[PDB]
Parts: structure tokens; C-alpha cells; sequence
């Protein structure tokens, strides 16, 4: 699973995940990648994800939206809507993974409860973090 | 101001069976996807645009688990699923269960912007992007030896 | 608070000057009578889930309501089925999309939550689980219906127009 | 499509949303019908919703989560977050169409902006209603 969330210089957000799914997949089966809320979200007056996980478990909390949700109409910051998502409500379901998130302030945040999850980013003009593990 | 972030998958990784040189070849293909994204953000690229392209090239990346280095189903088989979400008009795109599709971000991205809908899957998704002029690929180009051995250490 | 059912047949240009109350009739006597049953099942002690399961079970079964039965044509004159159901109490969900061989989606979408560790299915991939789950192949044709036909006909005569 | 809510005699909610989708569609199309969160979703904490109507909107606008988030982030009745959604939202986006909905407290809604919507209700032990027109 990949994906990509950016802040353009005009304040538009924009995501995008992909993913070939889980090894071993029983054929059929769709994760929360390609279901808009779930593991892919977008929203000028919120925030911008995208999700890698347990794909059952991003679709039955729709971790996406959830984010722009907690933010939106419950008044929350990026970081404590993260907080809640990654670290609380999607262990309490069985739940592990990680999201990127970037909100109309250009506030990032890669939250993840598991190991390790592939991720980089960095503002424009700046210099470049990657990551792997905590 | 202008700013992108990127991921390749959580939860498959795992210090205890990693070299250090898959960790470099990761370090270094995030930050080269990271650096073409922030470029693009500096040029004055959309959010929509450079999203597509980061996603693009993770996927043509066979170090990431979609397009090309895609995991094998039970059946040994590749089916791709993809979205973007354009946050200025909530358009969406989407495609699930894809197999004869390179870039699932591109396809999902031609479903928003060359259709009324949001998702479409399977052979009537495939259908539809090659009407629209996409490209068919035989499924055996995502395929690669790593990704099969996991399959097989899965059994 | 009081135990309670809702169903829905569709929202839609439903133009009151083009029926007749005895058209009328038919869907008021349908609706009537399903979620009379879900009210008894309600009333008997039965879980919600299963309420949901068997409203949308006879809804799907009655030609007159674009689901299972009198599903719609597609532009390639076939049916594709698609259905959701939820479970609040374990927030567990299973679907189905794109499906043409299985009699009842929502049966399927069902059986996706409770015999697989998955939400979602799609296409073959679907009809296969639920086949080797021992749920019954059907022919596309089973929810073929004239009006549905009539409506795809008068939607191409406009296309053109 | 047709829809089910209900909330059972022991405070469970559940949600079921079945379609053929709509005449004339382009084969692979997917609507809101089987995507939780935005044609079926169901939380013992919030709300049962079903939907029907213009698809690729309901997608977007999440609305039966919506209605969930509304309530419980927003702190909007039932009745409130069914206008707002419904009535003002989808519209708004361009789209069309209805849901129904029962909240934990037992309080039912079958909001919807078209001509019609097919619908039915009733608690358990009393005389059903059933409609067709506004
Ligand atoms: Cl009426
Ligand atoms: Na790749
Ligand atoms: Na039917």
C-alpha cells in the first residue's frame, strides 16, 4: 500500500493511495485503499489522508474521514484527531497501521501504532525527512 | 505553506528481518519521491498533480506493494486498487480489482476526471480506461520473485 | 428507547400526476407488509441485525423495488448487484458490488461478515466465496423484469434525443 | 435500491442497503449502496442509516457517516443532522435523493429532497406508516 497527500501553494489538498492488497488474498476481497473516507480523503476546509493497514478494520472506523470529521465539526487539531484515530479508536477494533495527513494550515502528521511504516515528507523549498521505524 | 507527505505501507516491517541495505534502497527511493514531490509543489504543481505522480511512482517503485511489486492473491494473481480526492471539489476516483492496468492511480484519476462516476471496478473499470486510450499490460508485469517467495512462505 | 423499523424502496422522481392509486397500492401493500414482518421479528426478541437482513431480503425478492428482483438494466441490457449491511453492536460490515449469479446481496453481504475475516467482495471473486460458502448459483436472467426493460428502452430512446 | 434500520428490543442498531444501481449504467459503476459510511452504516453509540439517490455524491459527501459524525461530533439531534445532510448538503453538492435513520435513542427520520421516497416505519407493538410522496 502507498500513498500520497500534499498542500499546493493555492491552499488546494489533495490524496492518493494504491495498493495489490495483501499477500496470499482471497480473490475479490477490497481494503479501505480505494474507498473514498476509508483509506483515501481530501477536503480544503479539513485535511487530506491517506491510510495503510488492517483494511477491514480502516473501513469499519473510515479512518479517512474520521480525521476531517474529529477536525471539521468536533474542533480538534490534526495531532489530537490522529491521536485518536490511529492510537485509540483503531486498536480498540483490532486495528494496525499508520496514516499521512495534512491539514488546510499545512500541519503534517504520520502517525502509526505498528513497527514500522515506510513514509517521507517535507515542506517546499526545504529539505526532505524519510522514516522507517518509531 | 506548500508541503507533501508520502507513505509505502505500515506493519510489514520489522528491524529483526531487514538488512541494512533494503533499508537504504527504502530510504533512498522515499526520499527521491519526496524530492520530485516537493519540486513539483515549488514550481507551483497542484496538490492533485503531484499526489498523482508520487503515487505513480511508488507504484512503478517494485519496492512498494502496488503497480509493479504488487503482492500475489491466493491465486497467484495481481489485483490493484487505487483512489484520489481532489479536496477543492470533492471529487473522487477509484478503481478496485484491477489486473491489465499499469498506473491504478492514473485509472482512478481518469474515472474522475473523464466520468460522472467515482468508482468503477474489475473488467467494466478496464473497459472503461481502455476506451478512454489507457494502455492494456498483461497482469505478469507487476509479478516480481520476492513478492512470489512471500506467497509461498505464506502456504 | 421503543424498538423500531424504517425501510426504503428509493427516492426518485416519483410523479403523483403519472400514477393511478391502484399503481399506488401495489408499493403501499409491499411496504405494508415488510415492515409489518420486521416489527413482529422486533416484537419477538429478534436482533436488529437480522430485522435488517430479512426487510431487505423481501425488498430484494419484490419485483417492484430495484433490488434482487426487478434490478435495473445495465447498458450491456445485465444486472449488477450491490449491497451493504452493518452490524452496530461489533461495528462488523460485509458487501458485496458487481455481482450477477447471486439471488439475494444482501444474503451475500452477510455472509461476507460472518464467514470471512473481510467487509468487502466484489465480481467473481464474490460469487466464488459465496459458492464455496454453499449459497445457490443463479441464472442473470431470475430478476429480469418487462418494466425494468421498458425503463432501459425509454432511456436509450431519450439518449438519442 | 431498498434499505433496512432498525433498533432492536435490546438497544442494538443495524443498517442493510441493497441495489441493482441505476438504468442505462456503465458496467463496473459503483454507487454508495454497498460502501459503508456512505450508503449504510450503523454504530449502537449514534445512528442505523440506509440511503438512496445520486451515487457518486453520497460517496463523496460520506452521508451516512456524516450523519453519525454530525451527531456525535457536532452534537446535532437526529433530526438537525438529517436537514443538514439532506436538505442542504447533498444538494448543494448537486446531488439528490433520501436515507432513513434511527438513533440509539429510538428517534426515527426518512428525510429526503426528491419527489418521492418509498418508505415504511413503525415501533414494535404499534400500527406501521407507509408513504410514497412528500
Ligand atoms: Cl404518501
Ligand atoms: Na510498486
Ligand atoms: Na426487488
Amino acid at each position: 500500500t502507498v500513498g500520497a497527500v500534499a498542500l499546493d501553494l493555492d491552499g488546494n489538498l489533495a490524496a492518493a493511495t494504491s495498493t495489490g492488497g495483501i499477500t496470499n488474498k482471497l480473490p475479490g476481497r477490497v481494503g479501505d485503499s480505494p474507498l473514498v473516507g476509508a483509506g483515501c480523503y481530501a477536503n480544503n476546509a479539513s485535511v487530506a489522508v491517506s491510510c495503510t493497514g488492517t483494511g477491514e478494520v480502516f473501513i469499519r472506523a473510515l479512518a479517512a474521514y474520521d480525521i476531517a470529521a474529529l477536525m471539521d465539526y468536533g474542533g480538534l487539531s490534526l495531532a489530537e484527531a490522529c491521536e485518536r484515530v490511529v492510537m485509540e479508536k483503531l486498536p480498540a477494533l483490532g486495528g494496525s497501521g499508520g496514516l499521512i495527513a495534512i491539514d488546510h494550515e499545512g500541519n503534517v502528521a504520520l502517525p502509526f501504532n505498528t513497527e514500522g511504516m515506510y513514509r517521507a515528507w517535507g515542506y517546499a523549498g526545504d529539505t526532505p525527512t524519510t522514516g522507517i521505524y518509531r | 505553506k506548500a508541503v507533501i507527505a508520502i507513505h509505502g505501507g505500515a506493519g510489514a516491517i520489522s528491524r529483526a528481518q531487514m538488512s541494512l541495505q533494503q533499508e537504504l534502497r527504502y530510504i533512498e527511493a522515499l526520499s527521491a519521491i519526496v524530492e520530485t514531490g516537493q519540486k513539483m509543489l515549488e514550481a507551483g504543481e497542484s496538490a492533485l498533480d503531484v499526489v498523482t505522480e508520487a503515487v505513480r511512482l511508488l507504484e512503478e517503485c517494485p519496492l512498494f506493494n502496488a503497480g509493479i511489486g504488487a503482492v500475489f492473491t491466493r491465486d497467484e494473481t495481481h489485483e490493484l486498487d487505487a483512489c484520489v480526492m481532489d479536496g477543492n471539489t470533492l471529487k473522487a476516483g477509484a478503481v478496485a480489482g484491477v489486473s491489465h492496468l499499469r498506473n491504478p492511480v492514473l485509472a482512478a484519476r481518469l474515472v474522475m476526471e473523464q466520468s460522472p462516476h467515482v468508482m468503477m471496478i474489475g473488467e467494466g473499470a478496464e473497459n472503461f480506461a481502455f476506451a478512454r486510450g489507457m494502455e492494456r499490460v498483461s497482469p505478469e508485469i507487476f509479478s516480481t520473485s520476492l513478492r512470489y517467495e512471500q506467497l509461498l512462505a505464506a502456504r
